[PDB]
RNA sequence: CCUCUGCCCGCCUUUCCAC
RNA sequence: GUGGAAAGGCGGGCAGAGGC
């Protein structure tokens, strides 16, 4: 459909604070073999889907001319009406939780959202455009493992009476702070009118969860997770057809997601804008 | 009265008499007191054909049956007219009956005048049976020490018998449970380690004397020895193929009554296929050797009408389990010629598992090609419109499902709506009548017929009415045809009218609220049936592995005969009602689930009665599983058959419960399991020092990954607790079992 | 014969091991984007006249596996007799439910000669919780996705003999583009992704008439002794039809195999890959 | 170093398939 | 022309109460 090339943006997730990502003595998730944590993508991803749709509903007014089809939502829950597709932001039940999901391919298009993310609706649907991947865990960190260190820790968080100070402690493990992981993100270039604006939009996102939180309590302190990219290279269509390895390369070992979302958009891109 | 009557009724009293003589009530030799016995039964409250069924228990010893004079004289002196049967064919009749006792047990069972003696055992001949009867209430019969039966209690035995065959039709399906109930445990022929039952010893004769009659057989053909030699029985069996993958793939919107229900229908599917085959082959149900679990064996006879009739038989039933469902399920029926002379032992060789390895390989060999008689199997016509049930895995043509009596919302396949109707009326059924596939009340269809629920109150219906779990025809009319079948069925009930819920089971486990799957099976059984050499010999030996986990494992759910089972591992005391479904139990193994608590002590309850019920020399092997509620069936069960085979291929003798090198092992050994527990855990079933306990099982990993010796020797002495776990400072390994139990039953 | 070997070196998890009608889809999916429709159908017609790739099996570290001919399964008993008759059954049962076999030991099995099995398999399958949250309130509707984990040097593979103008042009282009897109369902959370490498495998097998197959066939005739297999996949938001496929292992007897085509109501058609993949092998008397 | 506490409560799949 | 498409295991919870 159209496909151009593909952008893919490795970087290094960093756990300021002690990440628990949880499975039902509250075990965060392990790989079955190595028994090492990691983080999901399912879980990466949709902690940047969720944070950039209440961005979206904020703003569904100043965006109805660069994005078309925000004009038919208000800002809300469709909750209120067990109706789907009312006229409100929030408007695919999927359980119980009510997600934006655009209806129709020919607005999810248009949708800021659901042109990164994709949607699900009758006749037809908007696959995804980006990949996120499982975060591991770098050598660096398997080689603290293989040298006898701990790598999650096991937190004891109680809960008290306020007038008759009872206290009735539970236990969470949480993954030691400082933990480095290693992430990857698969853009794919669908269209080339937008594709600055997609990645402008997950490196908004990306920005929002470095002052949110990324998996667990949060509020009390579990996320704290900061983004340390290392290198954006674009994969042209050609390239796959040959398998040369002459791909534009976007090289910014130390930097944040602020001092890459408008400080070098237009000064690290630019050999992107050229090659489409 | 026909003669196909008459030679099934001979062979189903051809021994009887020996009973009689046990309890000495006449001149003392059988091939008179038989004759006795039943001339009597003729004259008060009598039929006048019992009067000539005493010409097969009188000419029995073959110095009686000797030199053609003695029987032609008295079988004159009766009216064999005023039946219907001629001079010739009466007599043509005793031959065939007394060639089927020999080939049956053979002549070499044939004992001397021997005295009283019990029935050894099939599974151990050193030890031997009591009598009683067959009640499957509150009696383990266990193989006991030999003790000779008492000579009066034949006269209790003898009086039941009259009484009962007194009220009996005159009738093989009316007289097979009545012969049943009373000489189950009654030794056939009297000698050293004799194991054969006296009722697989007739059950097994009418069998052999009815398929040489259909075979055509005359009395000058057993006169010369001719009708052994020449191959004529048909060792008919079937088989299923893919019966896990049909009772437990569905999804989580499927209830328990309904896989309750997918177990129950299987079984109908069985039976509708085996009395298709006795019904078209003018057999009777003493031909069904063994009916257990999807695999049955029937004896027939090789006439090219039977075998003609055998392949539109495999043809529509196999027809039938593809329209409805797609592949799953598959029957295998295959047969083998065999001759006169391989219904037994000849030479050194056995040539009767050597005739039946022959026919295994055949059904071995079509399991392989799986439906190779479809001839569209892989013509890709493409219909339209295919929808798809959320409960089983079924597309469905043009729409065409009906809306779910749960939630109308969804719309499930029509066999599951039969399925949910079924399931939900097991508490009141009664059995089934087996009828024509267009009448009212039928729910479910067979490939051959159609099956109402007789349920309790109310008149049954149908041609033959299948009866669960009695061998008592109570309320059925006096023309159907009445077949006995026993079901392993231990539910919980609800409050309701029902059967409890995977929740509301749950809900009344002590500790952890978990579901308990068990899933297990009889260590290398098919072993077992080949030292079997005789065809009374193999049936006695499928009929007591059957009852056992039919009859024997609902009276272990009572918790009847802890003597015998003794002390096992009980979290709590073993409650009056358990919560404890039980799903499928086949004859060599059973998928049961309940509560986690006593679905634990249950899998001890089991393996210790079953060793006692055999005597030693068969073992189990158990998968254990613990889910959460919500938990779908094929993930469940396809852990726990995954987590069965694991328990098996290290050495099969291993309860499953709860290091990369290859000299471990996950499944504990039964008395393993058995001795940590009479340890480890009367010491420590420590007021809420769970620290203590869970400690200790990350102390135990790190021993996976001897740091861990002093670690538990400061933990165990920084409260002060020596006498518990002296050894602990592999046995690091082997206590992962009882403490991650007992850690669930406090919270 | 000298196939072509081609390693999916795993990023993540998979959904499921790849059948073969699933990477003729991807193939064709990968060809459509960095091509077009006008070289679908010169893709198609190559597999058509000519080349074969086959079903995916798993490798470990430099032990490769492939599926346990069907052919084994009557001959066992005469396959064993240099034992005694209490291991003669558990031998015997182990190798029937065994599901995979070393290059070693399945040249064996081919030849109708004794073999072992392999003791551990090179992947789980999990389930993982998914939790879908309200943005409003945080809501959670949880739900279990499975998924096959591999091990630490275990992955996948699946095989190619066809002629070298086929595999540069159509197959090594779309080995690369589905490398970063991945195979099978929920690629968006990283699933079917992998790295790629080529490799020279060389398989023994005897000369025989009978051969079994190694790719899920949609054959003309009956083949020698079979397993079913009934799936139907999907199609760009269309459900296909189930259509009986026969397992890996299945002996056929000079069996082409076949695509089916199907329509499906899309701009253009769907070719169902259906070919075998044959290798030959000695039977016994049925 | 002694004395009570040592996980609760939930959702547990939803929706799409052009005659 | 991929058993597919969309789908954060989370929401809340002082390891504290007396003990020189
Ligand atoms: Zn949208
Ligand atoms: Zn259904």
């Amino acid at each position: 459909r159209r496909f151009y090339g593909k952008i893919v943006i490795k970087g290094k997730i960093k756990a300021v604070t002690g990440l628990h990502i949880g499975s039902q003595a509250n075990p965060v998730i392990k790989d079955p073999h190595t028994g090492l944590p990691y983080i999901p993508g399912s879980s990466l991803k949709g902690r940047l889907r969720s944070l950039f749709e209440i961005l979206v509903n904020s703003r569904l007014g100043e965006w109805r001319e660069k994005y078309p089809s925000l004009a038919n939502y208000s800002p809300g829950s469709c909750r209120p009406d067990n109706q789907e597709n009312c006229g409100k932001f929030f408007n695919r039940k999927i359980n119980r939780g009510w997600i934006h999901v655009c209806p129709d391919y020919e607005t999810a298009l248009a949708c800021p959202v659901c042109r990164l993310f994709g949607a699900s609706g009758k006749e037809s649907n908007f696959p995804s455009r980006i990949i996120v991947r499982d975060a591991f865990l770098t050598k660096e960190w398997e080689e603290k493992w293989r040298a006898g260190e701990a790598i999650t820790e096991a937190k004891i968080e109680v809960g008290i009476d306020r007038v008759t100070s009872q206290a009735n402690p539970r236990t969470n493990e949480r993954v030691v702070a400082g933990a480095e992981f290693e992430f990857e993100i698969i853009y794919n270039v669908e269209n080339t009118t937008h594709w600055r604006d997609d990645i402008k939009n997950l490196l908004t996102a990306m920005a929002l969860l470095e002052d949110s939180y990324l998996g667990g309590s949060g509020s009390r302190g579990y996320g704290k997770v900061k983004f340390i990219f290392d290198s954006f290279e674009f994969r042209p269509l050609d390239y796959y057809r040959t398998g040369k390895d002459e791909d534009i390369v976007s090289i910014d070992a130390r930097e944040k997601s602020v001092s890459d979302i408008l400080s070098g958009f237009d000064s690290l891109f630019s050999e992107v804008e050229g090659k489409l | 009265m026909e003669i196909d009557e008459l030679t099934a009724l001979g062979g189903l009293l051809h021994d009887i008499g020996k009973p009689v003589q046990r309890a000495g009530l006449y001149s003392g030799d059988h091939s008179t007191q038989g004759a006795r016995f039943l001339r009597d039964l003729a004259e008060n409250t009598g039929r006048a054909e019992y009067e000539l069924l005493s010409l097969f228990s009188e000419f029995h010893h073959k110095g009686h049956m000797k030199n053609d004079e003695l029987m032609i004289r008295r079988i004159k002196e009766l009216s064999p007219e005023r039946f219907g049967l001629t001079m010739e064919d009466v007599l043509n009749a005793l031959w065939i009956v007394y060639e089927a006792d020999n080939l049956a047990s053979g002549e070499r069972e044939e004992g001397q005048p021997q005295a009283s003696r019990p029935l050894y055992s099939v599974f151990n001949p050193g030890k031997a049976y009591p009598w009683a009867e067959l009640d499957f209430e509150k009696e383990l019969p266990v193989p006991g020490d030999v003790f000779s039966i008492r000579s009066q209690d034949y006269r209790e035995l003898v009086k039941r018998l009259w009484e009962e065959l007194s009220k009996a039709k005159l009738r093989s399906d009316r007289l097979l449970p009545v012969l049943e109930k009373y000489l189950t445990f009654v030794s056939s022929v009297t000698s050293e380690g004799n194991i054969i039952s006296l009722y697989d010893h007739m059950r097994m004769t009418s069998a052999i004397a009815l398929a040489m009659l259909r075979a055509g057989c005359t009395a000058e053909d057993v006169r010369s020895g001719r009708c052994r030699k020449e191959k004529r029985f048909l060792l008919i069996e079937g088989d299923f193929s893919g019966i896990q993958d049909f009772i437990y793939r569905v999804s989580g919107k499927g209830t328990l009554k309904y896989l309750r229900a997918r177990s129950a229908y299987l079984e109908l599917i069985g039976w509708d296929v085996v009395l298709e085959i006795l019904s078209r082959l003018g057999l009777t149900r003493a031909n069904v050797v063994f009916n257990a679990g999807g695999h049955f064996m029937i004896i027939a006879q090789n006439t090219p009408d039977a075998v003609k009739e055998l392949e539109e038989i495999r043809a529509k039933a196999v027809e039938w389990l593809y329209r409805e469902f797609e592949s799953d399920l598959y029957l295998a029926i295959e047969w083998e010629p065999v001759s006169g002379r391989e219904f037994g032992r000849e030479g050194g060789k056995n040539l009767f598992a050597e005739a039946r390895k022959r026919l295994k390989h055949k059904l071995t060999v079509r399991k392989l090609k799986r439906f190779g008689e479809i001839k569209g199997l892989f013509e890709h016509g493409h219909t339209e419109r295919l929808a798809e049930c959320p409960v089983c895995g079924r597309e469905l043509p043009e729409g065409k499902l009906e809306p779910s009596a749960s939630d109308p919302e969804t719309k499930v396949c029509p066999t599951c709506n039969r399925l949910v109707s079924l399931g939900g009326n097991l508490p009141k059924l009664l059995g089934f009548g087996r009828t024509a596939k267009n009448d009212a009340g039928v729910l479910v269809e067979g490939p051959f017929s159609g099956f109402v629920p007789y349920l309790q109150g109310g008149r049954p219906v149908g041609e033959q009415i299948l009866v669960k779990n009695t061998l008592n025809p109570g309320e059925i009319p006096e023309s159907a045809q009445f077949v006995p079948y026993f079901v392993a069925d231990y539910f919980k009930k609800d409050p309701k009218g029902g059967v409890a819920t995977f929740e509301e089971l749950s809900m009344a486990s002590t500790g952890t609220r978990r579901l308990g799957v068990m899933k297990g099976d009889v260590d290398r059984l098919g072993e077992f049936f080949s030292s079997m050499d005789s065809p009374s010999k193999l049936a006695t030996a499928s009929r007591f592995m059957d009852y056992f986990f039919k009859g024997y494992i609902g009276a272990i759910i009572e918790g009847k005969f802890g003597y015998i089972i003794g002390d096992v591992p009980s979290l709590r005391d073993w409650p009056e009602e358990p919560d404890i479904v039980v799903v499928y139990a086949g004859g060599d193994d059973f998928f049961i689930v309940g509560a986690w608590d006593q679905i634990f002590e249950l899998a001890f309850r089991v393996r210790r009665a079953f060793n006692a019920y055999t005597g030693g020399k068969l073992t189990l092997s158990v998968g254990l599983g613990y889910f959460d509620e919500r938990t779908p069936i094929y993930r469940m069960a396809d852990v726990v058959s995954e987590r069965l085979d694991t328990a098996k291929d290290e050495g099969r003798n291993r309860v499953f419960v709860v290091p990369l090198d290859g000299k471990h092992k996950l499944s504990y050994e039964w008395n393993h399991y058995e001795e940590l527990w009479r340890t480890y855990a009367p010491r420590i079933y420590l007021e809420s020092k769970k620290g203590l306990l869970w400690k200790l099982l990350e102390i135990r990993e790190l021993y996976v990954r001897v740091r861990w010796a002093y670690l538990t020797a400061y933990l165990l002495g920084r409260h002060g607790l020596s006498d518990l776990f002296p050894e602990l400072v592999q046995p690091v390994y082997w206590v992962d079992g009882v403490l991650k139990i007992v850690l669930m039953a406090v919270r | 014969p000298k196939f072509i070997a081609v390693k999916l070196i795993p990023k993540g998890p998979f959904r499921d091991i790849p059948r073969a009608d699933t990477l003729f889809g991807a193939i064709g999916n990968a060809i459509s984007a960095i091509h077009g429709q006008s070289a679908v159908e010169e893709l198609v017609d190559a597999f058509v006249g000519g080349a074969r790739i086959s079903s995916a099996f798993p490798y470990s570290g430099d032990t490769y596996y492939l599926p346990k001919p069907l052919s084994v399964e009557p001959a066992l008993e005469g396959i064993l007799t240099g034992l005694d008759e209490e291991e003669r059954y558990t031998t015997a049962k182990r190798l029937r439910k065994a599901k995979y076999l070393d290059l070693k030991n399945f040249e064996l099995a081919l030849r109708l000669r004794p073999f072992t099995i392999p003791e551990e398999i090179p992947y789980a399958r999990v389930d993982v919780p998914r939790v879908v949250l309200d943005r409003v309130t945080q809501d959670s509707s949880i739900y279990f996705w499975e998924e096959i984990r591999f091990r630490e040097k275990s992955g996948v593979y699946f095989l190619y003999s066809g002629p070298r103008e086929v595999f540069d042009g159509y197959i090594a282009p779309a080995m690369r583009f589905l490398g970063d897109t991945g195979i099978g369902g929920k690629s968006t959370w990283g699933a079917g992704l992998f790295e790629v490498e080529f490799h020279e495998m060389k398989i023994d097998a005897p000369g025989s008439e009978y051969s079994v197959t190694l790719s899920n066939a949609l054959p003309t005739k009956t083949p020698v002794l079979w397993r079913l297999l009934r799936k139907g996949g999907w199609s760009f938001g269309r459900r296909k039809p189930r259509m009986t496929f026969i397992a890996e292992g299945s002996i056929v007897k000079n069996d082409p195999g076949g695509m089916e085509r199907l329509e499906l109501g899309l701009s253009h058609e769907v070719y169902v890959y259906g070919l075998t993949f044959p290798l030959g092998v000695e039977l016994p008397e049925g």
